[PDB]
């Protein structure tokens, strides 16, 4: 049982989603998301006239306010049993120590935690911009369905009518596709994020290959982005006027590994898109008595005594992350 | 055990603060459940204070050039007041309203034992009983928390606010705590007044440099808890089966092979020799009255019985254990116990003379070091205060002014518990070795006497005039 | 054992400078988690200073050509100064404006105890409240690294830049690390000035040439550590197994081959002879309630018992082990324990005193040894800065100047603790012996009875002359 | 987690049941309910001849000595996460204080916990003086019927033959009845507390309401009884020589709330009819080190960490409280 | 409100059940009047007026 | 690495999960030379033979 102060990572590599796209963070002293609550987009037009001034505007009543986040608290053990993750050669004496092996066990098992809830947020994220519906759901818990209201030609399918397979590989341009999924996004696209058999059969024909620039021709700090997580995020090039990428992350689920992306899915919208990162109540009765049941994230490392007479570490969330906007994303599936 | 109190690898203060209020918990914890402690301050005060801790103002005449007779007359005068004005019978010098000069010292000191610091503040009381407007109400160390119980920062570190060069500006006090639902709320206290006025005195023993808080005592006394219970709990172990005692009953019987088919079955199909076996037994006991001494034998019917054969039969050692430990802390935390619980063991003259003397300068060590801040703090503030009231007159030659040289014109020292006595022939002898050589002054003689060398000469005037008058012998 | 604790083979310097941090914080944890080291500190502080360190001035005056009688009322005038400066009540020497003269001598004395070496810096305060502008900041050791922790270079060793020759030229000072989480930036710092002026005192004791560190405390106490550990747990399995008690119960039954083959039977199809035999053992149990004490006997069916036979059962030895080895590490790290936890066993009367006065007469030697270093240069800086402000008045025949003959002019000795008092008799013998022979003159016999004789003798005459006035006898 | 002491309630407001009829409490040290080891009323005739004395009188070894106490031990939290019972305006600043809020809701807790167990015991006490067998039974444990044994006479019922509804609303007189069912009753009827519409056909007859006294002319402490609890018992009045009352005692179940009371049902007995409240072994291990194992009630505040780590308040209470006379009382069911 | 434990251990932590719905809006009144000392006000029967 | 927990209590314990194959031989490789002074060296341009 260390304090609590022992939770330093200065580790915040989220594959572009949640940082770029779901900044918008709302953790909150109550259970529930209420999107009444949060003020999202502002009644933001009228004035008034030059004699007096008008009413109070207020936050503009969320039609629907009442969806659980995604309580999530996970633990470890960090018993003093096992040899640790070496380092190369830096004075293994110290593993040697109960005291060193267990503060950076626990700094091990922590940051696993929080990448496993970065994971499965992750997921969460792609399914909310794949389709705008998100399963809240678990064993032991009510399957709820969170929609944020993607609508249907934001839904519209590239197998429908005729398919880029189903296409001249040499002279056929799918750019034209490209500005019919993206008119009916509620903006401008500038990612074409592709998974990775999708791109293919993109680039398979030639015109996009000698439409496309190879060249850096660096637009903004998405190339920093792709440094950083430099994992599965692969940013192909210009394709002129916008960028091409391709996520390849995958989960590594109870038994298998597999990747999040679906076999051929795309999302035409912006990198700006509105993000929110809602919070609920955090339920640790220290979490309480100290204020952090309005927070992110809250760790503990604290011992049983008695049947389970043991030490562990201890991670709660509860993320109810979902798009403001989810007309601004046009999902395809493709050929 | 080493699980349930850890100590970090890193510089004491770093290593200390962060677990700063489970230590101070567990140390009021044993200092209210134990009585060493008690014991411990209670010696502490009789060494340092005793009776009382007297005031001797001594401006530095010398470099201010002031005459050493009108400095003694101005000492006087501000002694005359001095003790006038801690005298105040109503307990009316603190903000309180009870507690004396002597019971500021007390708490003072005591707290600054137990925490290693202690915090007096300098108010402007308004009851017009006495001529000083100026009380001096002291500060719970709880109270110095980072504004709202935070964690400590840059230059705001558990409660102080201090510069990079880790210079002392002011203080949070967090609201006080009784009654048990008072919320805590932080003001700003500066540590001095720019002008030298003491207003908050934090007088605390630094063991290195940056380090904001004092000594603590649990951190070394776990194992007397640990001790105490382990010695209290094999005690009653050792007592409860000193002549523990199994009354069972067994019988010849048990023909091995018989038996075992009988007990077969009865478990598949022939319970009924089980219930015959029981109840010619249960007529055994009840034909027999099978009783022991006073209380009846448990019922136990043949082929059951407890086998009680013990762990190894060796002298527990406890014995030197304890004594060879309570040697160990003993001069460990300072005060022996051969007096903190009083042993009389082959202990010898040299023995007595040797540790009272040693020990004695020990305490005038600890006296001189955590008395005389608070004293001398104290005696600047009043000062101050009597000048701004002009109750005693400065010197009219003063090289430099009051204000300027606080230092040189509030020198002074203090005289703690009264006159030892250890031996008798001891004292004596030293007593009149020195006024036959005289390598005793006023002062020293003083301060090793308990007395004022004015006052001695004084009242031997008196004593041989009325010795003279009334026929007695001078 | 040795695998926690590894000494390599090699000159000391080199052996202990790699391991340097390893040993210097496992030395914290110890002096952190154990009473010996404060008690050694706090015994090394009050025979080394005790009270006060007392500065004297004696100029060369044979040498410098200088007259006795104008060295003395030069000395007379620096000595009211210095003592005048000394004594501000407001811990305003320091730049932490935090510790006086005494807490300079103190936390400089025990940083030299426990790391061997001692930092102070002479800074220009800007507080006016003083004639005299030169502060005192001492400097942890911790800052002394290679500029940014690089390991030791060719000329940069350790964060002291040196010439081949080994001169000490300047210092790596890396930032602060309170609150935990400042960076560290290396800052160069000179040892001295070229004109002999004090910057940067860093006094340590060196083993050997090229030693740039001092010693340890850990790399000898590890042995304490894990011997209080192992009688701690040797202690506590005594205790707890004194009286550890088995209570199962067996029975007669165990009909050899017959159990055998009804325990292979039911292995095999016949388990409902177990289930019949369990059934009438819990049947047993439930009637006979089968209870020891206050508590149930814990549930044993037949035919199953613990084997609680024991190791061997000799005494322990740790009584004579850890008497020896308390000895043996008392006089180790030289202070001796039967006052560093004080027995007092079988100690007689040429025990007492011969003990009492080598180990009096070894503290005058680390006092003289590691005292003296920062008393002169501390005065040093001091009276260039008096030099500079034209407080005191150098000899107008000055055969050297000031800046040339600094040593020679502010040559300088100090008084430590008081007045020693062991016997009673010892020293009044022996100062009734040099007061007949005349075999003590005025600075030895000040030395020994820690007071002035200019004092002594003008206190003298106020003694006889009040004596006559008020009656008394002289 | 707040010490034992902090269990002051001074509300002890039971129905007249457990107070009144079920005063002869015995706690035990052992689980079960040992009739034999009662007294009860003791073998108390027989003298001896004026030469010597007799044989020595024991417990008269009751027949049925094993049932099954009800131990009943809920628990709550008391979280302080919630705004609480403000008494008007009493300085909501200690409110404020998280040490006083959850003081006085561990204060609210508890008291809800004792008036549960109280009103569970009412509903005991309602079935055993209405049919003389009680239903110890819970899920996860055997029903078990404890019965003291009510007779035939006692269970007669006003139905069979002629009903009261099915008789003249105006002549008829239901007082042949009243000392037709107190006959075989053991013991002289003092009370004739209805159900509601059991008493509003019973005052139909006119003589009824001719018949009874409104005065208070006051009886008893009876009246003092229904001025503490003027909850759910109604002192009707005198029917002259007998006192007219009336339950109308509710009790709210999981998702609903009902009468304790049956439709129309009576108990015909005296208010000085004798009632055991055995109390069995209470299994706390706090309770058995300081010697709790034979009381009323044990409450406790205490801390669960790891899991569940929270603070909780603990009751725990084993009564199965029964009539030793069941044929004092005549159980009729009304028309 | 109806849930025991077994006579070994004790079971999950219990809260809130959750209510469905738990979003409405309360009726925030916040009416005012003058009191101008510009009325003859209601006269108590003489009581010193 | 994916699974939660209901919040009303937490789940079982997570373990190092059981690798189907865990015994191989490692390459113990212990060789050795001879460093007898009887060679010239590599000499390093001129650094005091």
């Amino acid at each position: 049982a260390q304090l609590l102060a022992a939770n330093e990572q200065k580790f915040k590599f989220d594959p572009l989603f949640l940082r770029l796209f779901f900044r918008e963070s709302y953790p909150f002293t109550t259970e529930k998301v209420y999107l009444s609550q949060i003020p999202g987009l502002v009644n933001m037009a009228l004035y008034v006239s030059p004699i007096v001034s008008g009413e109070v505007i207020r936050s503009r009543g969320g039609s629907t306010s009442e969806f659980t986040p995604g309580y999530v608290k996970p633990k470890h053990e960090v018993n003093p049993q096992m040899t640790l993750r070496r380092l190369p050669d830096e004075d293994p004496q110290n593993l040697a120590d109960p005291a060193y092996r267990r503060r950076r066990i626990i700094m091990q098992n922590m940051r696993d935690e929080e990448l496993a809830i970065a994971q499965v947020e992750e997921m969460q994220a792609v399914s909310a911009v794949l389709k705008g519906k998100y399963t809240m759901t678990g064993e032991a818990f009510d399957p709820v369905e969170v929609d944020m209201g993607r609508s249907e030609e934001n839904n519209i399918t590239q197998s429908g009518g005729t398919e880029w397979s189903k296409r001249d590989k040499s002279t056929y341009d799918p750019t034209d596709d490209i500005e019919a999924y993206a008119l009916n996004a509620s903006g401008v696209v500038n990612i074409i994020v592709f998974d990775p058999k999708g791109w293919a059969l993109f680039r398979s024909f030639k015109a996009v290959k000698e439409k496309l620039d190879t060249r850096r021709g660096s637009n903004s700090e998405l190339e920093t982005a792709v440094k950083d997580l430099g994992k599965a995020v692969s940013y192909k090039g210009m394709y002129g006027d916008v960028a091409i990428v391709v996520y390849s992350g995958q989960y590594v689920e109870n038994g298998v590994k597999k990747n999040f992306l679906p076999d051929n899915t795309m999302v035409l919208g912006n990198t700006q898109a509105r993000g929110l990162r809602t919070y609920g109540c955090i339920q640790d009765a220290d979490a309480q008595r100290e204020g952090i049941n309005a927070s992110a994230r809250y760790p503990k490392n604290w011992v049983t005594t008695g049947d389970p007479a043991r030490e562990f570490t201890m991670i709660q969330s509860a993320p109810l992350m979902l798009l403001a906007d989810p007309d601004e994303f046009v999902s395809v599936q493709l050929a | 055990q080493l699980r349930s109190w850890n100590p970090p690898s890193e510089s004491v203060d770093a290593a200390l603060l962060p677990n700063f209020t489970r230590g101070n918990a567990r140390a009021d914890d044993l200092v209210r459940n134990n009585g060493y402690a008690a014991n411990a301050i209670q010696l502490h005060q009789d060494h340092i204070v005793g009776s009382f801790f007297r005031l001797s103002h001594r401006p530095s005449w010398r470099y201010l050039g002031i005459g050493e007779e009108e400095a003694r007359a101005f000492s006087r005068e501000v002694e005359a007041a001095w003790k006038e004005f801690a005298e105040d019978d109503c307990c009316c010098i603190d903000v309180e309203r009870k507690r004396t000069f002597t019971m500021m010292i007390r708490e003072g000191v005591a707290m600054h034992a137990f925490n290693g610091e202690l915090f007096v503040q300098a108010t402007w009381d308004t009851s017009s009983s006495r001529l000083f407007r100026t009380q001096f109400r002291m500060v719970s160390p709880k109270r110095i928390s980072n504004p709202n119980n935070t964690g400590d920062s840059r230059n705001c570190r558990a409660g102080v606010q201090i510069n990079d060069s880790g210079a002392a500006l002011g203080y949070y006090v967090s609201e006080d705590g009784y009654p048990g639902w008072m919320p805590q709320k932080w003001t700003w206290i500066p540590r001095e007044l720019p002008g030298g006025r003491a207003s908050f005195i934090h007088v605390f023993e630094p063991v290195e440099d940056g380090q904001t808080r004092g000594a603590n005592v649990f951190y070394s006394v776990m194992e007397q808890m640990k001790m105490l219970d382990t010695l209290q709990n094999t005690q009653l172990q050792s007592a409860i089966v000193k002549a523990m005692y199994a009354a069972t009953i067994e019988s010849e019987l048990d023909t091995q092979s018989a038996m075992d088919f009988i007990l077969g079955a009865n478990s598949q199909e022939q319970r009924e020799r089980l219930t015959g076996w029981i109840g010619e037994i249960a007529a055994y006991y009840a034909a027999a009255p099978v009783r022991l001494g006073g209380a009846k034998v448990p019922h136990l019917m043949p082929g059951d019985s407890l086998n009680l054969q013990t762990a190894q039969d060796t002298d527990n050692g406890y014995s030197v254990f304890e004594q060879s430990l309570l040697r160990y802390i003993a001069a460990g935390l300072g005060v022996s116990y051969e007096q903190l619980s009083r042993n009389y063991a082959q202990m010898s003259y040299s023995t007595a003379r040797a540790s009272a003397n040693e020990s004695w300068a020990y305490f005038m060590g600890r006296r001189k070091f955590v008395a005389s801040r608070q004293a001398s703090q104290m005696f600047l503030c009043w000062l101050e205060e009597a000048i701004v009231r002009r109750v005693v007159t400065l010197p009219s030659k003063a090289r430099f002014s009051f204000q300027e040289a606080r230092s040189a014109w509030g020198n002074c020292d203090w005289i703690g518990s009264g006159r030892m006595a250890i031996d008798g022939l001891k004292e004596v002898q030293e007593a009149v070795m020195l006024i036959e050589a005289g390598l005793s002054t006023y002062e020293k003689e003083c301060a090793k006497r308990g007395d004022d060398y004015q006052e001695i000469f004084a009242q031997q005037v008196r004593e041989t005039m009325e010795r003279r008058a009334a026929g007695l012998k001078p």
